């Protein structure tokens, strides 16, 4: 599972 | 205009998502975010709690008590509450308050009691974690 | 002095 940690639009990706 | 989170406040909101996912939920609340304060348990925000008698084992399981856990373990992306987003905003009004140009985790102690209604507002005040007196507490122990 | 509250990589702008 793909977990990217970069905050976008409060979002983590 | 411009402020940055620090690497260490940059930490917290890491571990705010994971703490959910170790409890199961399908969001991550204002308690989830002064877990991970708890978490990284290393910042002036950390400090400023055990300088007033407060114990962040304590505050880990009064805050566990309260909201439980999920019943499975939800994947990816677990979106943030509303008022845990409020938390970070009140974090950088926190922030210039005190004529800081950055976000630590100090600020976001004051956030999140600022905010005034979560789980981490609650059990913060119930243990005389008041917002002008965690002020202080931070104003001093950053005084250098 | 102006405030921004658009959460963008870890910065408010």
């Amino acid at each position: 599972v793909v977990x990217t940690t970069v905050l976008v639009v409060w979002v983590f990706v | 205009m411009f402020e940055r989170f620090t690497d260490r406040a940059r930490r917290v909101v890491v571990l705010a998502q994971e703490e959910a996912r170790m409890l199961n939920h399908n969001y991550i609340g204002t308690e989830h975010i002064l877990l991970g304060l708890i978490h990284e348990g290393e910042g002036v925000a950390a400090k400023s709690l055990e300088s007033l008698g407060i114990s962040l084992e304590g505050v880990r399981s009064q805050v566990e008590e309260i909201i439980g856990q999920g019943q499975q373990a939800p994947s990816g992306h677990i979106p943030f509450t509303p008022r845990a987003k409020k938390v970070l905003e009140l974090s950088l009004r926190e922030a210039l308050q005190l004529g800081h140009n950055y976000i630590g985790t100090e600020h976001i102690l004051l956030g999140l009691i600022r905010e005034g209604e979560g789980v981490a507002a609650q059990v913060l005040v119930k243990l005389g974690a008041e917002l002008t007196r965690v002020r202080q507490q931070v104003i001093q122990l950053l005084s250098g």
